[PDB]
């Protein structure tokens, strides 16, 4: 979506690792980068799982990186940064983890979940 | 006596250096003047006097139900430093490394990736840059050195320190997929010339698949990375391992059968009304391989069966096999045991023929 | 997922490699698209694209399929025949779950597909 | 806990294992629970229906999954449609959901008094392929193994094949009758397959152009949109509903759908680019027809 | 961003020959001369990649990020 994706901080932007030129290309692809893949598709009835505009996908094709990519979300808050002390107690968020915090922020590379506290 | 597994053709996929461009490119990139240490090998096997269920079960096992190894990165193994390249994320590189086909005897090998681009342009990381620091030193490489793991922008680094060998089956993750399909045909069914306009819409076989019972099959499977000097040994080991995996799963089902006098969650027996006994066997995480084999051999052993059938619903992740027969519970269990013994004998004969043929 | 002809589709089945149908040459699909998705919406460009890309892959070329360029589907099918395939792009195909061949030859080939950025985890 | 009149999270129960009689436990949704299934805009009476919950224990699946034949209630397709689902938690709302708002009550349309559900797409064309008299391979027969294999996924009690040898051949009409015998109905109508526009061309098989069912025995004709299609008044599923109840019709739609789908699992069905291609002789015939229309337009201009 | 390690469809390891193929294709195009309309049928055969529709599709069509960025 943007060749400067890692420098940028983006919201709801999906970067797909693998892209292919279409085997049957058009004049448009001389000016816009082709996104998508030349999937092998069988036009067939297979168990009734692709009815009414459904598709059966190869699980291996998914595992191999087909249409895989990274989705990014931005968290921006404005003001002090720091893990709350136990003295606050009463005002602390109910059931929030409040752990995994270093210097007021979650460290880079940490897997956060619904209950975790970030920033 | 007859050999179920007949002649086999084992032909590796080799680079043609008679092509000037290929030879020049390999020399300029990897200094490669000869074949790679590991090559894909296409194995075309002929089977005679064997059901399609057994041959296709062998194919399915060798595809994605056989235990296999792949290189994975341990948690925390992707070192995030200030100089790490911003495009070679852990997800992209982990996917690249996972699908490098390896031929590993030893599971206790750990590799490291320590690449730093100090030059002024983009540097491509190759599989040769995976240096091994663990276990016994590799007399023969387990993967080829020509894979492009990634590329680094100038001044960027990429450190991956814990690249170990993981075990699994390909139907859980495709990185464990072993064999790709290159051919499947039945040699005892005639075929039309399908270039004709009248036959191009048909499969080609002169018998409907709803009535045909082929016994002579050609199965062609390609294995992606076997050592070049040890092709036949690797192919033999693959085939024997597939046969023994099938035998082991069938023997688990045999244990459930033999324990029928004690109630089991996975086996239910009824006597319905008319001397008919209904046997329902439910095995979690069992696939179409065993279900199809069981149905085929129960049917071959009880031709006058009231009903035999299995369902592997994609959800519920289980195989449910229903047998209805005009016999008592003990007699039905005896017939089912004898059919399972027939399956086991078939695959033991297959293993013996594998040893006899490829050698 | 969508093709370049605008035929949207929701992915609802992930089959393993051994569960997918395969041709006599071992070619198996990445996507299985219902033929009933064609006739009403008349997305014949997708059919023609698959026909052309079958021969493109075997010739090792990428061809211009821009709109309003001259088109002869008969000659594209003859090109398929010249590449060693059938006049139609249909091949003998086997059911992956049972190993039984379909009585009908199945039209299978490369069609460029795109992932629309509507994600089920975002929607649910 | 009604003695404290207080709600306690399940993690914080120190010794509260005394789940005493009279207190309310909030448990997870299990398979067999009823849930309200709603697609918007809610225009029909069947836009909200109650379905039995089947919990998909695969953690990678996050979609609401439904039979394709249940889409007719909601005017839904699978091109990105979203539907709301809520599970009744109160006893009164659950009793109501099961007895009143179950989708078996919306099988017959309030608007038109006809059936809403039936076979669609693959099951419509798969019922025709199953029940047609002849295939390109010859007679439309299957052996005992494949006849048994058609009933694997019907989730009904399978029929008896003990009177059939392994080499005995069964027609598609014979295996259909094995299923329709459970809800025997009488049907006699021409199929959608037979039409007068197609008749001057094509060889219509006499056994195919008159669908007749007597006490659930399909003896001739094909099953297609006229008989098994969704919204087909007077079709077999409308008849099953009239004699045995709309729940039986829903079970018969699913069972005949499995037979049709399991048949195409061997028959195979595809569409090709060559399916839409006229022969060079027929292309000239079409060109000559259009030249007639252009000349007729040209003469009007000369007038 | 690169030619995949294996074929997306069947899992044959086309990434073994991805780099050699890219370099050799650049050279063979430079001798011949659209550029995309030059036949790579024989070039791919020499690498050992079989006549598979899927493997040759993903080999000749995958976009290289280093070529665009
Ligand atoms: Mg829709
Ligand atoms: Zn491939």
């Amino acid at each position: 979506y943007c060749f400067s994706w890692p420098y940028r901080v983006d919201m709801n932007r999906f970067f797909q690792f693998y892209n292919e030129m279409p085997l049957v290309k058009t004049i448009a692809h001389n000016y816009v980068i082709p996104n998508g893949l030349n999937t092998i598709v069988a036009y067939m009835i297979y168990g009734g799982y692709n009815q009414e505009d459904s598709v059966i996908v190869s699980q291996s094709f998914i595992d191999r990186g087909g249409f895989a990519g990274t989705f990014y979300r931005e968290e921006k808050v404005e003001l002090s940064f720091g893990k709350p002390d136990p003295l606050i107690t009463k005002n602390l968020k109910p059931g929030a983890n409040y752990e995994k915090l270093v210097d007021g922020f979650v460290p880079v590379g940490t897997v956060v979940k619904k209950g975790d506290i970030i920033i | 006596m007859e050999k179920i597994f007949q002649n086999v053709e084992i032909k590796p996929f080799l680079i043609d250096f008679s092509n000037l461009f290929i030879k020049n490119a390999a020399k300029k990139l990897f200094q490669l003047e000869e074949q790679l240490p590991l090559v894909p090998v296409n194995v075309v096997m002929d089977f005679k006097g064997i059901s399609r269920a057994a041959v296709h079960g062998l194919s399915r096992v060798l595809q994605d139900e056989i235990p296999n190894y792949m290189l994975d990165i341990k948690p925390g193994g992707y070192k995030i430093e200030d100089s790490t390249d911003l495009f070679m994320t852990e997800q992209f590189i982990r996917n690249r490394i996972n699908f490098i086909p390896i031929y590993a005897k030893n599971e206790t090998l750990v590799f490291a990736l320590r690449s730093l681009n100090n030059s002024c342009e983009v540097k491509t990381i190759y599989s040769r840059d995976l240096i091994q620091v663990a276990g016994p030193k590799l007399k023969y490489p387990i993967f080829n050195p020509t894979f492009e793991i990634g590329f680094l922008q100038p001044g960027k680094s990429l450190i991956i320190e814990d690249i170990y060998i993981k075990k699994g089956i390909g139907r859980k993750h495709a990185a464990f997929n072993l064999a790709v399909k290159t051919h499947f045909s039945h040699l005892d069914i005639e075929q039309y010339p399908t270039d004709k306009k009248e036959y191009m819409a048909l499969s080609g076989y002169k018998q409907s698949s709803m009535t045909s019972d082929p016994r002579h099959h050609r199965l062609g499977l390609c294995f992606p990375a076997v050592p070049l000097p040890h092709i036949n040994q690797a192919v033999r080991t693959y085939l024997k391992n597939a046969c023994r995996i099938i035998i082991g799963r069938i023997q688990s089902i045999q244990k459930i059968y033999e324990n029928f006098e004690e109630p089991q969650p996975e086996l239910v027996l009824f006597s319905m009304d008319e001397e008919k006994t209904k046997a329902i066997i439910t095995i979690k995480d069992e696939t179409h391989t065993i279900g199809n084999l069981l149905k085929t051999y129960i049917y071959e052993m009880i031709p006058d069966i009231s009903f035999v059938g299995y369902q592997c619903v994609p959800h519920k992740q289980e195989m449910v096999l229903t047998i209805i027969h005009k016999a008592s519970q003990e007699d039905l269990i005896t017939l089912l045991e004898k059919s399972i013994q027939n399956i086991i004998q078939t695959f033991q004969i297959l293993e013996k023929n594998v040893d006899e043929l490829i050698a | 997922m969508s093709s370049r002809s605008g035929n949207k589709g929701i992915a609802a089945l992930a089959l393993p490699t051994s569960d997918m149908p395969f041709t006599e040459d071992g070619l198996q699909p990445d996507l299985i698209v219902n033929p009933h998705s064609h006739p009403s919406r008349m997305t014949n460009g997708q059919m023609i694209e698959t026909t052309v890309g079958l021969a493109n892959a075997l010739q090792g070329v990428v061809t211009d399929g821009t709109a309003f360029l001259p088109i002869n589907v008969q000659l594209l099918s003859e090109r398929l025949a010249q590449e060693g395939l059938r006049f139609n792009g249909c091949q003998k195909m086997f059911n992956g779950q049972t190993g039984e061949y379909f009585d009908a030859a199945i039209f299978i080939g490369p069609t460029y597909h795109q992932r629309l950025q509507k994600f089920v985890l975002d929607d649910r | 806990k009604q003695i404290t009149q207080s709600v306690h999270d399940i993690e914080g129960l120190k010794q509260d294992f005394r789940l005493e009689v009279g207190d309310i436990l909030y448990r997870d949704v299990v398979t067999g629970d009823v849930a309200f299934f709603n697609r918007q805009p809610s225009l029909e009476r069947s836009s909200i229906g109650v379905h039995r919950i089947v919990v998909l224990e695969n953690p990678k699946i996050s979609t609401f999954q439904m039979n394709v034949s249940a889409c007719a209630w909601y005017n839904a397709d699978f091109d990105g449609d979203q539907m709301n689902l809520w599970v009744p938690w109160s006893v009164m709302s659950r009793v109501e959901a099961e007895l009143l708002c179950s989708v078996r009550n919306w099988f017959i349309s309030t608007k038109s008094s006809g059936p809403v559900n039936g076979q669609v797409q693959d099951s419509t064309v798969g019922s025709f392929l199953l029940t047609r008299t002849n295939t390109p391979m010859g007679k439309n027969v299957m052996n005992k193994l494949h006849a048994m294999g058609l009933f694997q996924t019907t989730q009904t009690d399978p029929p008896c094949f003990a009177n059939y040898s392994p080499t005995d051949l069964l027609d598609g009409k014979s295996v259909v009758s094995m299923l329709l015998r459970q809800t025997p109905i009488n049907y006699q109508r021409a199929p959608t397959w037979y039409s007068e526009v197609y008749a001057p061309y094509m060889h219509y098989n006499k056994q195919d152009i008159s669908t007749q069912i007597r006490n659930g025995e399909l003896i001739e004709g094909v099953l297609d949109k006229k008989a098994v299609g969704a919204g087909s008044s007077g079709g077999i599923y409308h008849l099953i509903s009239r004699r045995y109840g709309p729940q039986q019709a829903l079970k018969m739609i699913f069972a005949t759908q499995q037979l049709a789908l399991n048949y195409v699992r061997n028959a195979g069905f595809t569409v090709s680019t060559a399916d839409m291609l006229l022969t060079p002789e027929a292309h000239q015939e079409v060109q000559e027809i259009i030249n007639e229309l252009l000349l007729e337009s040209e003469e009007i201009n000369n007038r | 961003m690169l030619i995949p390690v294996v074929c997306f469809t069947c899992g044959f390891p086309i990434g073994t020959y991805a780099a050699i193929f890219d370099k050799a294709r650049t050279e063979y195009i430079k001798t011949k001369m659209a550029s995309l309309q030059i036949e790579l049928k024989d070039l791919i055969t020499a690498l050992g990649i079989p006549m598979r529709v899927c493997c040759r599709t993903h080999l000749i069509t995958t976009l290289d990020y280093r070529k665009y960025y």
